C-alpha cells in the first residue's frame, strides 16, 4: 500500500511540475516582449540625446 | 584718386555684402537648429555608453 500510495504521488507529482515549467514559459515571452520594447526604447534614447 | 561719389556706391557694397553675411548666419537650420546664430555646444552621442 505504501508503494502505490508513492508511485501516485510521485506521477502527480510530475505532472504538476510540467505546469510550473509552461509557467515559466508563458512568463519569459512576456518578458521577452518587454526586452524587445525595452531595446527599442534605449535606442530612442540614444537617437534623442544629440543636440 | 576715387571719388567720393565713388566711395559710396563701394559703401553700398560693403553694406549689402554684411547685411547678407548677417541674414545667411541669421536664418539657417539644420532641423529648426539655428547653427550660427548664436553659440552652444552640440553633443553628439556616438556610442551606447552615456
Amino acid at each position: 500500500n505504501r508503494f502505490t500510495a508513492n508511485i501516485k504521488g510521485l506521477t502527480q507529482a510530475s505532472r504538476n511540475a510540467n505546469d510550473g515549467i509552461s509557467i515559466a514559459q508563458t512568463t519569459e515571452g512576456a518578458l521577452n516582449e518587454i526586452n524587445n520594447n525595452l531595446q527599442r526604447v534605449r535606442e530612442l534614447a540614444v537617437q534623442s540625446a544629440n543636440s | 584718386t576715387n571719388s567720393q561719389s565713388d566711395l559710396d556706391s563701394i559703401q553700398a557694397e560693403i553694406t549689402q555684402r554684411l547685411n547678407e553675411i548677417d541674414r545667411v548666419s541669421g536664418q539657417t537650420q539644420f532641423n529648426g537648429v539655428k547653427v550660427l546664430a548664436q553659440d552652444n555646444t552640440l553633443t553628439i552621442q556616438v556610442g551606447a555608453n552615456d
